[PDB]
């Protein structure tokens, strides 16, 4: 989050991360395997949708991702960080395990209001 | 048209937003009168209570203050959020927030919850007093769920709102405002006594709460 | 003698319903007289003919209210093209409009019909039906509702103002009330089963027109390029 | 042919027939409810004048500000809900001192217009406001270009260049009259005066410096806002005239 | 926009939005009727003409040419309390009428009462000029001719004049009308430039002004600002 | 009548199968004012008849240049104009950095009609309520596209939009046999072109103010005759 | 019942008798547009259109109704005309896709399947309408010639004889003939299919054809003294 | 109100946009019959085209989503085609995630718990088709699984769907070595029940076995009736 | 589209109206019952079926979530087929991939009604429609039995009846319970409760029972180890519910 007094710098207070220390060009060290693993559902799924427009056309893929728009959107349920019970289904990952889920992973900015506020960008 | 923020009234005025003063009208009363040098804030008050963990008057810095009316809900996660932002000021930047700045921002935050259909705005108007870091001028500025910040000499929001802004109309002059912390306190305690627990905000962030008003009240009530 | 009183409903199918009835046997209706408009959003507009009832050679214009009536069935109908001004003023509609009315011609019997949306006490039972039909002769359950109606009683809906007034005329012997569960839309098709069932419970009905206005209700035209 | 109720007029994306956009209209009827506000574009300089219509004689009129600099040679005149005009003047302002970032060059304010009117068009697509803003201001400023101009940016989108414009309550009667007394010799200082002469008749209570303030944009002195002392003078030198 | 609300529905069209007289909803007597005073003291046979306006219309009278000024205002009140008045202008040998007619603050009783007294007496060359949100196009009127196609007609309060004029008491008055097309609620309707154009130099020839001179002082008071013009002078190109 | 309960947004079909609320965006065009467009076999011109809000205030711009070899007229919605010919605009320079060529005509209004049609099938967002007249003159030559906002592209000798636009349409019919054989000659048919747009006049007459002119051709890049240039063509 | 009341203002709602109302009003808007035919041969396919003219303005050339969605595939709808070619355009991209990825035209009936998903997408969600276009495609590949015709439901099906439009009952029972007497060259199908189209019906003839025999598997249009012929037959 | 347009339960508890579902399965009138023989399942559907110009080789509800597992969908086939895809896809998932062919029941419940994402989810309506799935599992052996788009899944020894369901499926209560067999019986309790005489058009057919599922052709299907006439 | 308004939402008699409906839908479901007996718990319930064609192995409706719990529904399958499944993976999750053992009755009994909870507010889905009667055993706690309702409210029960037949099947439990309980006789308690609820036929195709009591080593599928110990959730076959109902 920006800081409301001058828009161009981090709000070191509101963004609790430890003070200022964390700064932005020292967040360039990273482990190896970090970044690719971060991300490697996403690539998988995107690779997945475009299996399904390459064989099945562009329809498929827009009727997957609108489902799944559907579910995120309308769930909104700031005292929970669980995935939805329904984009498991969607997802295919009702019967399956993954570190994500066993390891789901402050007074000033983890309240509802600032989800509220995110979910909706007001 | 009338139920949604972001329908325009064939006249020319949002409902909702009109609606949202009128739970304003139905909260507390609140007061604020500015002196040459101070600036003291009123405001209205069972039997099983505990008396000894409640002050509507709510510090937002050293320096500010923040009285409020309506839903006393709404109320205390915008009084966090303008403290969260006093103190993000103080440390983006040297100085202590201005008074017109906190108010900027609680108002922003209030207007900016208006910006959606799917967010209630905020209920409440807020009456922020308080001094400018190193300065004398008092500066007290009222709030609304609509998000319009004003600055005023005195004001009261609230149950029993135009009663009591009648009365500081005609017995508070803008060219012969109160010079004494008295002046000030017996003229806020006179308009509350029209429809007690005072606070006095004096510079250098020297704020206190008054006990024993029964006298000037004693003093207000035999004149 | 009888009259039919639409109201001014969901859908407005009792005001449908009566061009149902109206344009159908226009060739027995004829156009009797104008009641009062104080009370109804005023309204001025030409004369509607079947796809005419209005019998005076120079007259131009139709009223807000108006009242047909059946020589060979000795039938009155009103026919109300706006709703009334506001909700109160009801009593002043009936009371001094209707009642009159009704002692003036020496109505036996009116017949009031209405429509109900679901959507808007609970008075609903038996959804599964669609029509009803209320009877009185001379949340409350003054009227006699017939089995195979989707209710029994009668709500704050308005219903429960006209009978009050009627209930506080020599003539007047009885009171009908036929209502129809209904949704929004074009009804053109839900009123003319609603004016088969209320004859069914009539010559009957051979052939259904509909007045020329109601070509007008999708536009005027549909001359452009995009189909 | 029966009566009933259109609601082609409650939502802001609804067409009604003929292709009226209500919600848009219905936005400058809220206008209409803010202060009036006048400028007056002619040789010598700008001049904005607004009523600063004080809810009740404790309002710091002094403080009540609907004029605003956005460049040290542009000025804006804002009218209606000025809690939406404080979203476009930051934005103006951002705009104004980004372009002299990016090129060392006053912003033209025919540029800085057209970047603010597609602010306020923000409610379809460039969305992120759900509705119309509800306030119509005026720009007044001098650029290098095109010589002293006046601008009028409706919350609809739309800009145009006003010799001079009203704005706000009362604005039928000041554009009227504004039509019977500008002309181009019309010069800066009768221009002042005019300006405060069509506020006498428009603003419903009695014209004083504590209720009505006046600004002006020349070369050499750029955006300034009267002081409550030459106001004084200026209606004071108004009713002798009268 | 992914997906629209499943609660926005909207309430049966059947009802419109008209102002609420009273709050009691569940009242079962009834209801008192508005009154209308008619200032006796207006001297109507000095006027041959007469014309019946509702506010939008204002422009094609402009004070500036026809000289225009006051004689008065009618009263109207109504217990529960409101109570509205509307002045009475008039230029030359004809006697004007402004409602201000609303659709949030004024009830249409008021407007039918007005008719009421306006019909009651004035029964002068009638003159109603209206608008309407069901006609395609302008429509000229008279008494004994009719324009309107089977699905147009005229509602509010120029249709309350309209329908004094027609039938209850006092019918059979030999009146002229004017109705430009129009959308919106009462009080707020919005007339397209090609109409205004088509508006005052139509009803200039009955008035019988200058059209020309005429035309040239409506267009200013039409387009600088009005609540006819709106959002069109800008919204369009 | 029953139009109220179907009309309500662009995603609800009549039970006629008509589509209301598309249809009244095709009508807001009526609403602006008139333009006239009209080509030859080596030139294109556009007409346009500008309208101002007051008379202390400009003329509204009606015509814009997407670049120097085509350019477009507007009629409609002011905002939707805005988006549509910057968007088009967008585009044009676009196509240049990446691959160094002109972006042809055809391809030009066929690219927006696209952006028009998916508003007319999504809630929420509503059709636009501006109609185009691009003229442009590339390899294949002169070309003048009407758009309008239904997603509708027609390729047309002549034609006219806007409040009163078919006088204007009537005269380019009667006189198509006639503009068309007018090549070379950009002088004349201008002359043609404001002769077409007078017909749709009512009171107003030509003025180098309110009048604007464009062409465009082999030997001329698009250029708009505006103010003092006008007043040889009236 | 027809109209559906209640359950007609929302996409994606069954109704008691489980029909959707919304898309059996975009039925109708089909049933709105020029009857346009499609006639299977033994050796390829035939199209026929009344373009129904409206001006003289529009340029004949550019003015083509029968789109070509690839070299080898020949499409012509009826009913809105924004969903018409938005319907084109986004097959058009199908086509290419698979041919840019298997190096092999795509084939008709796997042409038809990747439109019905499309077309049917939108019946499932309240925020889309669906299209109001019934569209007959057709083409020749490896397995021979194939007509296909999908509704706004998104049903398609393959077809020896297709038409759509307001001229669709005289147009089907004519073409119904056509097949119980003849049980066609590509030849004979386009005097028969300009024969179908003056019996349904100031409009123009249309008409287009591919065939493996005749034009070596790609779709060309009739012109010249072909098309006289035609019309002399008809 | 709002629970007639949307799924959500009405005062009666029960989802009438789901139930409404289920009547729009016998919109395309096409009733249909699964049997299990001892070593393959045989699967038969009506063809009703009716129209003479609609060629009778692309009218087919009966899909193959995978190498053993065919499915036959009663309902609108812009539905149908849809559920075919899906299935078509998780049969290919399961493979490539758990490295085996996907089993007919486990489709069953993967696409019975997608359907009931539709029955819940607001925004989302069901599908409005009934799939039943046929395939020999190498586990099981023949077995049919039906789905309907309230969510549920049951196995069936012998299952019918259609308007008609209710008299095939007494006729097969009061009855109960190559698929060609199994083929003939399940066509004569077709035409026994129904009444109906069946030809090549009017009649398609699918059979799963141990190696593969495959449609039977135009000719394929004469030849059984034929065998049929020779009772 | 930021969001969508709660299908959930209080009426002006303060109660929740999508969950009375939900409640309704559990009471016109099949009947299911459970009982605690001093050794162990039963769960049961019958099958009702479209047609005599179905297979009733596969209409199981009484399913395994760990080895020691087990649960049974009553109202519709497929949001119990959803939660089972949930539930499942939330017991490997939340606790055993945390604490190396399966959770307690009582814990997971909690986080099934926290997903039953979550869509008691949510503006895209309705509550479950479905009361589970989850049975179980504890190392600590010992053998329970709870009943979760669509609100996310779970209480435990000693002998308790959902569905159809529940407020006559919950009296004659009442008349016919006491701590002194045996498992065995807890069966046949069930059955002969089962029987009156039943409408039709009676026998161990229709009904399908399920008990949590003493290890089942047998169904553990290897040996060795002895630390760790086989299940004790058992479904009883058709031919051991036959042959107790001759009993």
């Amino acid at each position: 989050v920006l800081s409301s007094a001058v828009p161009s710098l981090p709000d070191t207070l509101r963004q609790q991360e430890g003070g200022a220390v964390p700064l932005s060009t020292q967040l360039n060290d990273r482990h190896p395997l970090e970044s690719t693993l971060k991300n490697w559902e996403t690539t998988q799924r995107q690779r997945q949708m475009e299996q399904y427009r390459q064989i099945f056309g562009i329809a498929e893929p827009m009727k997957r991702t609108m489902e799944m728009e559907i579910v995120n959107r309308t769930d909104f349920n700031p005292l929970s960080t669980n995935g939805s019970i329904h984009r498991d289904i969607l997802l295919n990952k009702e019967c399956s395990i993954d570190w994500e889920d066993v390891y789901p992973g402050t007074m000033v900015g983890d309240d509802v209001h600032s989800k509220i506020e995110k979910q909706l960008g007001i | 048209y009338d139920r949604a923020l972001s329908i325009f009234s064939p006249d020319g005025h949002i409902f909702q937003v009109e609606y949202a003063l009128e739970a304003v009208k139905r909260g507390t009363c609140a007061v604020g009168v500015k002196g040459k040098n101070c600036v003291v804030l009123g405001c209205e008050r069972l039997k099983l209570q505990d008396t000894r963990i409640t002050s509507k008057v709510s510090k937002i810095d050293s320096h500010v203050v923040l009285s409020f009316s309506g839903l006393n809900a709404d109320s205390r996660i915008l009084i966090e959020k303008a403290r969260v932002e006093a103190q993000s000021h103080r440390l983006t930047l040297e100085d202590p927030v201005t008074v017109e700045y906190l108010t900027r921002y609680v108002a922003g935050v209030q207007q900016r919850y208006t910006q959606s259909g799917g967010v209630r705005p905020f209920g409440v108007s807020t009456l922020i007093a308080g001094f400018d870091p190193r300065d004398d001028e008092p500066k007290l500025y009222q709030t609304e769920p609509s998000g319009i910040y004003s600055s005023w000499s005195a004001q009261t929001i609230g149950r029993n709102s135009k009663t009591v802004r009648e009365f500081l109309e005609k017995n508070y002059d803008r060219k012969e405002p109160p010079a004494t912390v008295e002046e000030c306190v017996k003229l806020t305690v006179r308009s509350l006594l029209e429809v007690i627990e005072i606070t006095v905000v004096k510079p250098d962030s020297d704020i206190v709460a008054l006990s024993s008003e029964e006298i000037n009240q004693y003093v207000t009530q035999i004149e | 003698s009888c009259l039919v009183l639409p109201l001014v409903s969901v859908g407005n199918i009792p005001q449908l319903s009566i061009d149902w009835l109206l344009n159908s046997q226009a060739n027995e209706w004829e156009y009797l007289e104008a009641l009062d408009s104080k009370y109804l959003v005023e309204f001025v507009g030409p004369l509607d003919r079947p796809e005419s009832l209005y019998k005076d050679a120079d007259m131009k214009y139709s009223s807000a209210l108006e009242v047909f009536y059946n020589k060979k069935r000795g039938l009155f109908a009103i026919q109300q093209r706006t709703p009334l001004v506001s909700v109160n003023y009801l009593n002043n509609f009936i009371v001094e409009i209707i009642l009159p009315f009704l002692s003036k011609y020496n109505i036996s019997e009116i017949c009031i019909w209405d429509s109900l949306y679901a959507m808007e006490n609970g008075v609903i039972v038996r959804p599964q039906e669609v029509y009803s039909l209320g009877e009185f002769y001379f949340v409350n359950n003054w009227l006699h509702f017939t089995p195979t109606s989707f209710q029994d009683k009668i709500s704050v809906d308005q219903p429960i103002f006209k009978i009050l007034f009627q209930i506080l005329p020599k003539a007047l012997r009885s009171i009908k009330y036929c209502s129809c569960l209904a949704n929004e839309g074009d009804n053109s098709l839900d009123s003319q089963q609603f004016l088969q069932w209320i004859i069914s419970q009539a010559p009957p009905i051979v052939k259904f027109v509909r007045p020329i206005s109601w070509q007008g209700a999708y536009g005027m035209a549909d001359a452009r390029d995009k189909f | 042919m029966f009566l009933t109720r259109s609601e082609y007029d409650r939502g802001v994306s609804t067409f009604s027939p003929e292709g009226r956009l209500f919600q848009v209209e219905y936005s400058l009827e809220a206008i209409k409810l803010g202060s009036t506000a006048i400028g007056i574009a002619t040789k010598e300089g700008v001049v904005l004048g607004v009523e600063k219509r004080a809810t009740s004689p404790l309002l710091e009129s002094d403080s009540i500000e609907k004029i605003v600099e956005i460049d040290r040679h542009i000025g804006c005149a804002m009218s209606g809900l000025t809690a939406d005009a404080r979203s476009m003047i930051e934005h103006a302002r951002t705009a104004a001192v980004t372009h002299n970032l990016y090129y060392d060059e006053d912003i033209n304010v025919e540029s800085l217009t057209q970047s603010v009117c597609d602010l306020a068009l923000r409610f379809g697509e460039g969305r992120l406001m759900s509705r119309p803003f509800g306030v119509a201001l005026l720009i007044a400023g001098h650029d290098a270009d095109d010589g002293y101009q006046l601008f009028h940016a409706e919350p609809s989108g739309t800009f145009y260049r006003y010799n001079a414009k009203a704005i706000g309550s009362g604005s039928e009667g000041a554009q009227a009259e504004l039509l019977n007394e500008w002309h181009s010799s019309l010069t800066l200082k009768e221009a002042e005066l005019l300006v405060l002469k069509i506020l006498k008749q428009v603003m419903e209570e009695k014209l004083d410096e504590n209720n009505a303030q006046l600004s002006c944009i020349t070369k050499q002195d750029g955006f300034k806002i009267y002081d409550n002392e030459k106001t004084a003078e200026l209606i004071k030198e108004l009713k002798e005239k009268e | 926009m992914l997906f629209k609300q499943w609660n926005d529905l909207p309430e049966p069209k059947h009802l419109l939005d008209l102002p609420e007289i009273s709050k009691n909803l569940q009242s079962l007597e009834v209801c008192p009727v508005p009154k209308v005073e008619f200032p006796q003291d207006l001297d109507v046979p000095q006027y041959s003409t007469a014309v019946i306006t509702t506010k939008i219309m204002n422009p094609l009278f402009p004070k500036n040419l026809l000289q225009l000024t006051s004689i008065g205002e009618i009263k109207t009140t109504l217990t529960v309390v409101y109570g509205f008045s509307f002045p009475i202008y008039s230029f030359g040998k004809t006697l004007l009428f402004s409602m201000e007619e609303n659709f949030i603050s004024i009830s249409p009783i008021f407007g039918n009462m007005i008719s009421r007294s306006i019909i009651s007496q004035l029964a002068p060359d009638i003159i109603v000029i209206g608008t309407s949100d069901k006609i395609a196009s302008m429509k000229v009127m008279t008494e004994n001719e009719c324009t309107l196609q089977p699905p147009e007609f005229i509602t509010g309060f120029i249709g309350s004049v309209l329908t004094q004029l027609i039938v209850g008491p006092s019918k059979g008055l030999k009146f002229k009308c004017l109705v430009a097309p129009s959308e919106g609620p009462n009080g707020f309707e919005k007339l397209s430039l090609s109409d205004m154009g088509s508006l005052v130099d139509l009803c200039g020839q009955w008035l019988g002004f200058e059209p020309s001179r005429y035309s040239e002082e409506c267009y200013r008071l039409w387009r600088c600002d009005s609540a006819a013009i709106g959002a069109q002078s800008g919204l369009y190109i | 009548m029953f139009r109220n309960n179907y009309d309500g947004d662009t995603v609800t079909f009549s039970p006629t199968g008509r589509l209301f609320q598309v249809e009244y965006a095709l009508e807001a065009i009526k609403q602006g004012s008139v333009t006239v467009g009209l080509r030859s076999n080596t030139h294109a011109v556009l007409v346009a008849l500008k309208r101002n809000a007051d008379e202390l205030s400009s003329y509204q711009k009606k015509i814009i240049k997407c670049d120097e070899h085509m350019g477009l007229s507007l009629a409609g919605l002011a905002p939707d104009a805005r988006v549509l010919s910057n968007y088009l605009r967008q585009q044009c320079n676009y196509s240049s950095l990446v691959f160094n060529r002109k972006l042809a005509v055809e391809r030009a209004g066929h690219l927006l009609c696209d952006k028009a049609q998916k508003n007319t099938q999504s809630y929420g967002g509503r059709p636009y309520g501006v109609g185009l007249l691009i003229i442009g003159y590339d390899k294949s030559g002169a070309h003048l596209l009407e758009f309008q906002p239904s997603g509708n592209v027609t390729e047309l000798y002549g034609t006219a939009i806007g409040a009163r636009s078919q006088g204007a349409k009537t005269y380019l019919e009667r006189t198509l046999d006639t503009f068309i054989k007018i090549d070379g000659n950009p002088d004349e048919l201008i002359k043609a072109g404001v002769e077409a747009i007078s017909q749709s006049l009512r009171d107003e007459s030509l003025t180098v103010d309110n009048l604007s002119i464009a062409i465009v051709g082999k030997d001329t890049p698009f250029t708009i005759y505006d103010g003092e240039a006008v007043a040889k063509y009236i | 019942t027809s109209i559906g009341t209640g359950y007609d203002l929302s996409n994606s709602v069954f109704s008691p008798d489980g029909r959707n109302f919304q898309v059996e009003y975009a039925v109708k808007a089909v049933e709105n547009g020029t009857t346009s035919i499609g006639i299977k041969c033994n050796d390829g396919v035939v199209f026929a259109v009344e373009k129904l003219i409206t001006s003289k303005l529009l340029v004949p050339q550019k003015n083509v109704k029968i789109q070509v969605v690839d070299r080898h595939i020949g499409c012509v709808y009826s009913g809105l005309i924004p969903d018409g070619r938005h319907l084109v355009n986004r097959g058009r991209e199908e086509a290419a896709s698979f041919k840019k990825l298997y190096k092999t035209p795509i084939p008709i009936p796997a042409f038809a399947d990747r439109l019905g998903q499309y077309v049917q997408a939108h019946t499932l969600y309240n925020s889309v309408r669906p299209f109001g276009v019934s569209t007959i495609f057709g083409g020749v590949d490896k397995n021979g010639a194939h007509l296909y015709m999908l509704e706004p439901s998104g049903s398609y099906w393959g077809y020896k004889g297709a038409a759509t439009g307001k001229g669709r009952q005289s147009a089907k029972a004519e073409l119904e003939k056509l097949v119980d007497h003849h049980p066609l060259s590509a030849r004979e199908a386009v005097k028969q299919a300009a024969k179908i189209i003056y019996l349904a019906h100031d409009f123009e003839l249309e008409i287009s054809w591919c065939s493996l025999s005749e034009t070596n598997g790609l779709h060309k249009f009739v012109k010249g003294d072909l098309l006289q012929e035609a019309i002399d037959f008809a | 109100g709002y629970d007639r347009h949307i799924t959500i339960f009405s005062p009666e508890g029960r989802l009438y946009q789901v139930e409404y579902a289920f009547k729009a399965t016998n919109q395309t009138n096409i009733n249909s019959l699964a049997v299990r023989g001892k070593d393959c399942t045989v699967v038969i559907s009506q063809k009703k085209v009716p129209d003479k110009l609609l060629d009778p080789t692309t009218v087919s509800y009966i899909f193959c989503i995978s190498r053993t597992i065919g499915m036959v969908v009663n309902g609108p086939i812009p539905d149908a085609r849809n559920a075919a895809l899906r299935a078509k896809a998780e049969a290919a998932e399961f493979r490539y995630k758990y490295g085996y062919d996907m089993p007919c029941d486990v489709l069953a419940k993967r696409m019975a718990n997608l359907s009931q994402i539709y029955t819940q989810r607001a925004y989302m309506r069901p599908l409005g088709v009934i799939l039943t799935f046929v395939s020999v599992d190498e586990e099981l052996g023949p077995s049919i699984y039906k789905t309907d788009p309230a969510g549920y899944y049951v196995g069936y020894k012998a299952t019918a769907t259609g308007p008609k369901q209710q008299e095939i499926t007494t006729n097969l209560e009061n009855h109960f070595e190559s698929w060609e067999k199994v083929v003939e019986f399940a066509i004569t309790h077709m035409i026994d029940a129904l009444g109906t005489e069946f030809s090549k058009n009017d009649l398609e057919v699918g059979v799963a076995t141990k190696d593969k599922f495959f449609t039977l052709s135009a000719e394929n299907i004469e030849e059984r009736l034929v065998a049929i006439a020779e009772q | 589209d930021r969001y969508s308004f709660s299908l959930t939402t209080f009426s002006p008699s303060g109660k929740l109206g999508q969950i009375d409906y939900a409640l309704t839908a559990v009471k016109q479901g099949v009947t299911s019952l459970g009982i605690k007996a001093t050794n162990g718990v039963v769960i049961a319930t019958e099958k009702k079926s479209s047609s005599p064609l179905a297979m009733s192995e596969t209409l199981s409706k009484v399913s395994l979530l760990t080895p020691d719990i087990g649960a049974v529904y009553s109202g519709m399958g497929p949001d119990y087929r959803v939660l089972v499944d949930k539930s499942r993976k939330v017991a490997h999750t939340s606790y055993k991939r945390i604490y190396g053992e399966y959770p307690p009755t009582k814990l997971l009994v909690s986080e099934v009604a926290k997903i039953m909870q979550e869509a008691t507010q949510s503006g895209g889905v309705r509550p479950f429609g479905v009361s589970l009667l989850i049975a179980g055993h504890d190392e600590f706690n010992g053998f329970s039995l709870y009943q979760v309702d669509p609100s996310g409210s779970y209480f435990p029960w000693k002998a308790t009846a959902i569905g159809k037949g529940s407020v006559a099947a919950k009296t004659f439990l009442e008349k016919r319970w006491n701590d002194e309980l045996e498992l065995e006789d807890a069966i046949h308690i069930a059955l002969l409760t089962l029987k009156e609820s039943v409408e039709g036929e009676f026998n161990g195709d229709t009904i399908e029972l399920a008990i949590i009591g003493d290890e089942n080593p047998d169904l553990l599928g290897y040996t060795g180890i002895p630390t760790d110990k086989g299940p004790r959730f058992r479904k009883l076959t058709s031919q051991e519910i036959n042959d107790r109902l001759e009993a």
